[PDB]
RNA sequence: GGUUGCGGCCAUAUCUACCAGAAAGCACCGUUUCCCGUCCGAUCAACUGUAGUUAAGCUGGUAAGAGCCUGACCGAGUAGUGUAGUGGGUGACCAUACGCGAAACUCAGGUGCUGCAAUCU
RNA sequence: GAAGACAUUGUCAGGUGGGGAGUUUGGCUGGGGCGGCACAUCUGUUAAACGAUAACGCAGAUGUCCUAAGGGGGGCUCAUGGAGAACAGAAAUCUCCAGUAGAACAAAAGGGUAAAAGCCCCCUUGAUUUUGAUUUUCAGUGUGAAUACAAACCAUGAAAGUGUGGCCUAUCGAUCCUUUAGUCCCUCGGAAUUUGAGGCUAGAGGUGCCAGAAAAGUUACCACAGGGAUAACUGGCUUGUG
RNA sequence: GUGAUUUCUGCCCAGUGCUCUGAAUGUCAAAGUGAAGAAAUUCAACCAAGCGCGGGUAAACGGCGGGAGUUAUGACU
RNA sequence: GUCGAAUUUGGGUAUAGGGGCGAAAGACUAAUCGAACCAUCUAGUAGCUGGUUCCUGCCGAAGUUUCCCUCAGGAUAGCAGAAGCUCGUAUCAGUUUUAUGAGGUAAAGCGAAUGAUUAGAGGUUCCGGGGUCGAAAUGACCUUGACCUAUUCUCAAACUUUAAAUAUGUAAGAAGUCCUUGUUACUUAAUUGAACGUGGACAUUUGAAUGAAGAGCUUUUAGUGGGCCAUUUUUGGUAAGCAGAACUGGCGAUGCGGGAUGAACCGAACGUAGAGUUAAGGUGCCGGAAUACACGCUCAUCAGACACCACAAAAGGUGUUAG
RNA sequence: CACGGACCAAGGAGUCUAACGUCUAUGCGAGUGUUUGGGUGUAAAACCCAUACGCGUAAUGAAAGUGAACGUAGGUUGGGGCCUCGCAAGAGGUGCACAAUCGACCGAUCCUGAUGUCUUCGGAUGGAUUUGAGUAAGAGCAUAGCUGUUGGGACCCGAAAG
């Protein structure tokens, strides 16, 4: 009737794997007030180095 | 029961957008509503033949009435609503919501 | 496995009261002459016979005594003889609308009629005009419904003037008085000049118990069938009479 | 049926330890998290507000998003055949820091050191860390003491 | 080292009885116009260090007192329990081998450490 | 001859109308039905230390009640026991001493609460508005509930902060259609104005069989396409001394 | 509807049915009349039979208890 | 059984299907009648029984989740192939270890806390659901609890200082550390913090073990959705091959050697042949193999002889042997 | 001891279309599709052809409408490959598609409103943890095939009924 029998099984029959722990993990979630900070932050610093390097 | 009729809450009045008039109602008896398109459809469907056709809640399992409870505001009227407790019976007045409801002690 | 007659007697009433009278009439009719056992539930009490001719003559002596449907079913073990019965799901005090039909049939009473006697005829009484009405246990089999009111919505109240009409039956029928409620004595400017039947049974002044109408939590949908231009606000059921000496 | 209620069968654990009732210490309050810190899970049965689920007693997540008396905790959670990434809104009091980031960095600063000091003097150095191997052979001399006879106990008169 | 203020660790820091704390310091102390509250200056509010104070609290020692907390070549490889057998017993069960590993009682020791600032013939 | 602007005649409308026409009679289930809701739910145990985990098992409760029993802040400490004190009664009236909770915290139960989350006070409406993400029963769908952020406003408090309904775990609802409310929002399409109607986030009117048909009996006069029948082996029960 | 053939063939109009040489102002459709709107329309009143009240009906469906009351009381209320 | 009548029958005539007909049986209506036959719609409908035709090679299921007037039925998820795609040793692991968590389950907690039970003894508004009712409220009601009145004991799934192994999470790095300083509308009294940055220093011993028969990703659709048995721990039922639960293994799909034979037990999982060695099991004969070696026990007038499994209690026996 | 099977011969059951989903092959390519139709002919073949029209080259709302670049059509991290250095080891330069992420732009909803105005109409600019099947130097059309789904009698045979 209600049993989990074999659910273990069903589940390594393939194999497990991670959730690929992407690197730079989405501004969703966060204070937005901090990805606007994060967004200024980036624009500054992409203007500081195409002045620095021509 | 009682409900608070005009009180000094937030509302959209354009000019505040603070605490200031409200205003707020009982649910209005349903018009004949001869243009209506529901009714107007039904009535024909119901005319043609074979009696009553549309499915009817003939069982009493429900029994509920209707409230009308809105952000009415008087400097001008147009689509809108105000959200309070589930309306299993409500209505209107109170002014505030007095009603002689206070808990003294 | 050795019953032989169950006998099952049920209703859905959060109160039950019918139950504890028609208990307290067998026991001082001391009926339980054959009674093998009883069973308690939350929902009600049953009883087992082993005497089919015990059991039949049981359930027809409480079918006369109270207004019950009753039906019977088989089970094969070796055969075995069960026993369902339904009663009214209407108390004494508790206020019941009828749809148009049933109104029309019964003499065209208005739908806020109270009850006033729980018996085989199932009897109706209108607070509003003194009429008395009757309706069939089978009638109500045949057309089910939730009663309209409860005992859970119970207000106190106090009667300062009693003025007479001059219409009555048994009781000082049809008095107007001034009902007021009781937890705003202390401040209030609002009372009800209502005509109720408790008339040559209230007084000045005396605590009486009833229901309420105006802005109870009052649900119905055949209600709504019925014009709030002809629904009385204030009605009473009784009075404590507490006793002193 | 059976209910499933969002404490349900946590009566046991739903409670703080003997002889530590009432208010809780300021110390849980003052320490710092920010992204990247090693986070673990305990419920507290004196603040109600803002704590996880039941499913989450001796769980480790990591730190990714601070606010005012809150913080955010990302795990990984094992549903059907998947890992599913959960994120979590807990509350200060309610989670423990983890020593095992702390002992890592400690001995990471250590190795960093000893690296720098083996450079220094000019020659290698093993870094990576061995579990313990068996004995060596060794001499066991009885000078002051000589060994001694055991036998085992007869049951009778004891049985 | 003595305090005082502000704390962290939360009984090694609690209860019962004594003992001691020289101008450095804790609290009483008397009073009510002003701000304040109740039935009243009992708490709170404010007012100044005189005529008196260490009988309080607080700070410490001791109790062949209670309690608590750290270890045990104390209680034991004990009870327990994972892995295995075509191991035994008709069973209830019991030993075996490769592991891990308890706890009430008893004994040993103690009745706080530490953070910043200021004051003390 | 009798009768007459009456009947009859055609249409519409109300009433009566198993005489007849079509249908229906839920699900779980130690046969069915009855009884029950294990059909939506909630606490513990069942249930074997992540978690999840059966039974028509048991103890059991829900379809409410609250403008305060909510929000803020302030002051006070409860049951009980002892000592007492004209009328005082075993307990009414007032004080002191002990008292880590033995009371109380709306409801059932279990967690949590002691200069408070309790008792008493003064003030307020954050049970606000506009749109998301996350979490729980999960398919990572919705219904149900919670989470703390961001954008404005307000309450309380001296201030730090606290307040997005009930200290926490349950208290409840899609499509179609109807009723009144924001920028007086859009269209009614040959071109205009006014009634009227239909146009939109969210909000009532409900579906308790609770991811929601509109619903009363009998067949032994039966048919129908199928499945099950039936006493010879309990884990060795079985015969003589409650 | 019983079923020839003798003696008797008791009582009861609560309810479901059936019927009425009674009053109406309750329920009230269509059409028509009135008000307001410029109108589409909403409401008001009157509004037939029946339904309702009352009367009759039981060889129509049907029913024919217990108690106080005095231990049995075809005394008996 | 009646046979002179309500008798039988001929010929003609009438009544044709929701109709006729019926001295009434649900009888008859062309052998079909509780709705005839005929042909059309019609190849009616089926969640239901019954069948479904060549070979070989490769891979290899599930009887489980949610929902549905759903329990013989379907969609979602899971497995499997195929088509592949991006890279090709970079990234990981049904494992152990180091260190770090949480749990309240075994057992003896009772002079470190709470405590019944079945057995039924009273109490003066120190009190309660109410009864039928009631011209009243100075008004009658029957029964548990109102009241333990004066008292004993044990542990338990709803309780107690701690508290095991099995089982579960995270970490074990260059997507790093460190140094200087670049950015903002976030925050900070303060270039103080937060995040992300350029440049510079640290490559094989780059941060435990071991393993990796290549790693990761996408679309897809058949079947699937009634299990059973075994080991342990059990729940209700008095006990059961009864009803029902957790891990792993097996049958379902799986043959082979052995228990003479049993779907489940022990080994062992299989292309086609040769040689050798063995698993469990056996070595008097059937039956291949020591009527081997050695130690001691047993006389049964129903003996006795291989585990799950086809048998067993206590107790008595100058039977016997050893203590 | 469940069902069918006396034997043998012959017949026999996933079929075709309308609509499409995935994948593959082919031609063309920001275009693509000759065949409804006309001319021509060895005559149901094949040959040649115009205007239209389907599909796509833009999403959006309820619509009236608007309409896709602040920058070498962007930044951040890897990435096969290519180039430079050096015989080797390796480093540097560039880095498509691809993968995550931060943007930017267009639409809907909610805010704020400047020269003007035919005085209340016009809606530039700048915002909003919102929302979209979008753009960011386009990729689809046409045919055929395997498989699969829906209605067709729909793998074959079968009723109690109207």
């Amino acid at each position: 009737n209600h049993t989990a029998h074999n659910q273990t099984r069903k589940a390594h029959r393939n194999g497990i794997k991670k959730p690929k722990t992407y690197k730079y993990p989405s501004l969703k979630g966060v204070d937005p007030k901090f990805r606007r900070n994060h967004k200024h932050a980036l624009h500054g610093t992409a203007k500081a180095l195409a002045a620095a390097k021509k | 029961v009682n409900v608070p009729k005009t009180r000094k809450t937030y509302c959209k009045g354009k000019t505040c957008r603070k605490h200031t008039q409200h205003k707020v109602t009982q649910y209005k008896a349903g018009k004949a509503s001869l243009f209506a398109q529901g009714k107007r459809r039904y009535d024909r469907k119901q005319s043609g033949f074979g009696g009553q056709t549309k499915p009817v809640f003939h069982k009493k399992a429900k029994t509920t009435k209707k409230v009308v409870l809105r952000l009415e505001c008087v400097k001008c009227k147009t689509r809108a609503q105000l959200t309070l407790k589930r309306c299993k019976h409500f209505e209107l007045g109170g002014e505030k919501k007095q009603k002689g409801q206070a808990l003294q002690f | 496995n050795t019953w032989r007659a169950t006998v099952q007697i049920r209703q859905k009433v959060p109160h039950k009261r019918t139950f504890l009278f028609l208990e307290q009439l067998i026991l001082k009719h001391n009926a339980h002459v054959d009674t093998i056992s009883i069973s308690e539930a939350k929902d009600g009490l049953d009883f087992f016979y082993a005497q089919k001719n015990h059991a039949v003559k049981m359930i027809d002596f409480l079918n006369a005594v109270v207004p019950i449907k009753h039906k019977k079913s088989e089970e094969l073990i070796t055969y075995k003889f069960s026993y369902s019965v339904e009663i009214v799901p209407i108390c004494k005090d508790d206020l019941v609308v009828l749809p148009k039909k049933l109104a029309k049939s019964m003499g065209n009473i208005s739908q806020f009629v109270l009850c006033s006697k729980i018996s085989n005829t199932v009897q109706f009484m209108d607070p509003t005009t003194l009429q008395t009405a009757d309706l069939s246990p089978s009638v109500y089999w045949r057309a089910p419904f939730n009663a309209l009111a409860d005992v859970t919505q119970l207000v106190e109240f106090i009667v300062l003037d009693v003025d007479s009409t001059g219409i009555s039956r048994g009781n000082r029928v049809l008095a107007d008085i001034t009902v007021a409620r009781t937890s705003d004595l202390g401040v209030n400017d609002q009372v009800y000049y209502v005509r109720s039947h408790l008339g040559g049974i209230c007084h000045a002044g005396d605590s009486v118990m009833g229901y309420f109408i105006a802005n109870s939590n009052y649900n119905s949908d055949l209600f709504d069938g019925l014009n709030i231009d002809y629904v009385p606000d204030v009605v009473l059921v009784k009075k404590l009479y507490q006793r002193k000496s | 049926g059976k209910s499933h209620g969002y404490r349900s069968r946590t009566r046991y654990m739903f409670q703080r330890d003997f002889r530590k009732h009432g208010a809780v210490h300021l110390s849980t309050y003052l320490k710092v998290y920010k992204v990247g810190d090693i986070v673990d899970i305990k419920a507290n049965g004196s603040i109600q507000k803002g704590m996880p689920h039941k499913f989450y007693q001796g769980k480790t997540g990591v730190v990714y998003n601070v606010t005012k008396s809150s913080v955010g905790v990302i795990i990984n959670k094992m549903v059907g055949n998947r890992y599913l990434e959960k994120r979590l809104n807990l509350r200060v009091e309610h989670i423990k820091h983890s020593k095992c980031r702390q002992e890592f960095l400690e001995r990471v600063k250590a190795n960093a050191a000893k690296r720098a000091e083996a450079k220094a003097q000019g020659v290698a150095v093993q870094l990576k860390r061995q579990p313990a191997q068996p004995r060596e052979s060794r001499i066991v001399s009885t000078e002051g003491n000589v060994p001694q006879t055991l036998a085992p106990v007869p049951y009778e008169t004891f049985i």
